[PDB]
């Protein structure tokens, strides 16, 4: 486990090139997330 | 006996429906053409369960208050997706450093996505691993998959352009 950047609690990875992409995030303490919903699914073949 | 119970939600539940909506509406195409996580535009949602665990919840809210008070009373709390082969450990034991990616872009931490289809790429491991256990198919349309939709405290987030 690394440490957050000093004086920070996480890192936002901003989408830079991909126009349609949304952000990705990183935390360095597992206590900063709680798993609220467990989702069971299938990907669907396009028609 | 981990303390964790899973409450099954009904498809009629307002709470099932808004979670499903967030799952479906944040699907996107990926620059690998579907290589890690498969080729799809939408999901078949089969089940949504609430994860209830009093210890892990108190562990989360205790850290939230720490972060909040270090950031003008602003936890910066989001709902984000997490896909991992360890989802079953995570829901029973909670998140810790075994769920961090030591080799990640932004360091050895735990990664979450706003795009459900992005988390979908790590359901079977780094890069989609070898795909589903049964068919070894990263684009399996048969085998059931699981994602977590999680409550995340970001606090003061370091902005990284990329
Ligand atoms: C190493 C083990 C424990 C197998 C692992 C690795 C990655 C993920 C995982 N990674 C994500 C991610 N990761 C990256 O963008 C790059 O891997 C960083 O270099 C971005 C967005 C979302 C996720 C996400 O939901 N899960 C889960 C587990
Ligand atoms: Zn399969």
């Amino acid at each position: 486990m690394a440490h957050s950047p000093p004086g920070h609690h996480s890192v936002t990875g901003r989408p830079s090139v991909n126009g349609l992409a949304l952000a990705e995030y990183v935390i360095y303490r597992g206590e900063q997330a709680y798993p609220e919903y467990l989702i069971t699914y299938q990907i669907m073949r396009p028609e | 006996g981990s303390g964790t119970i899973l409450i099954d939600l009904s498809p009629d539940d307002k709470e099932f429906q808004s979670v499903e909506e967030e799952m479906q509406s944040t699907v996107r195409e990926h620059r690998d053409g579907g290589h890690a996580g498969g080729i799809f535009n939408r999901y078949n949602i089969l089940k949504i369960q609430k994860v209830c665990n009093k210890k892990l919840w108190e562990r989360y809210t205790h850290r939230r208050k720490e972060v909040s008070e270090e950031n003008h009373n602003h936890a910066n709390e989001r709902m984000l997706f997490h896909g991992s082969p360890f989802v079953n450990a995570i829901i029973h034991k909670g998140f810790d450093e075994r769920h961090a990616y030591i080799g990640g872009m932004f360091g050895a931490g735990i990664y979450f996505a706003e795009n459900s289809s992005k988390s979908n790429q790590y359901v079977y491991g780094i890069g989609g691993g070898t795909g589903c256990p049964v068919h070894k198919d990263r684009s399996c349309y048969i085998c059931h998959r699981q994602l977590l939709f999680c409550r995340v405290t970001l606090g003061k987030s370091f902005l990284q352009f990329s």
